[PDB]
């Protein structure tokens, strides 16, 4: 699987790497994919560029 | 936040529900956003549509 | 510009045409690009593939 | 629905906010979706990094 | 690197393998990454799901 | 088709332009698509924001 995560800017480099690690871990545990076939992309956005549930920042 | 997962057809509803629970949890933890603010979409396709370690995948067999 | 829309399978062609007309119009107005320069793709999935407000969706049933 | 819009950089915050509102509105009026379940992401790119209809910028 | 291609249903497995071969080569040339490094997914949809030059596309006929 | 290429930052602008040209060319050659219906987005990311085959700091998870 290829997991893309769109989040607000702000996290440190080490915290982003820990998040990628956790995504790999939960993917492996939930659907059984070998970490070696899990691909992750973290993409960071200004809050003004994101709207969830029709909400404006 | 918005999360997408591209993978082959064939995972069960139970597996998808475990996957979403886990991803929402880790993204919630990292971003401080409540789970209700985290959209997730799974995008499924045939095996031929995926190239992993340089080779096209077979259709998934559970 | 390029636009994508992930939503559940089941919308009609007419609905898809309404959506594209509206989105092309709004993006054209915002970007100063002609409609012809705006690519749009709808990506369809089952209900279980969508988690909204922390809950998976049922398959979409046209009416409803 | 989740609508991702890939556009060139340069829009002000206010124009970006208006675009998101307009996308929500268009979606609601086209397919009936409640604004409360419509998600929108605006992604900004350099022109050099985009090609429409096989066009090479410059 | 991760590559995605959205396009209409209807391409043969042969055409898809030719596509991935070409895309993996060009990405490797540009980035230095080996093919094993270079994930690719094709996302397919019906013709009505694609709008090019202001018009919806017919279904792709091989 | 719409091709999105996610790569690490670092290419020169001219190399980015050649990459897009190349993507258009191999798409046309492989599936027959008119360059006029080929749309390409090059998206550049910090290496730290990407994991291929479960690797972080170059090492699998």
């Amino acid at each position: 699987p290829f997991i893309e995560c769109h989040i607000a800017t702000g996290l440190s480099v080490a915290r982003k790497q820990q998040l990628i690690r956790d995504v790999i871990d939960v993917t492996n545990k939930s659907i059984g994919s070998d970490p070696k076939i899990i691909n992750v992309l973290l993409v960071e956005h200004a809050e003004a560029n994101m709207s969830i549930s029709g909400r404006i920042h | 936040p918005m999360i997408s997962c591209d993978m082959r057809y064939g995972r069960t509803d139970e597996q998808k529900r475990a996957l979403s629970a886990g991803l929402l949890r880790v993204i919630s933890e990292a971003t401080g956003e409540p789970r209700e603010n985290i959209f997730f979409v799974i995008r499924e396709g045939s095996g031929i549509n995926f190239v992993e370690h340089g080779e096209h995948l077979p259709d998934y067999v559970p």
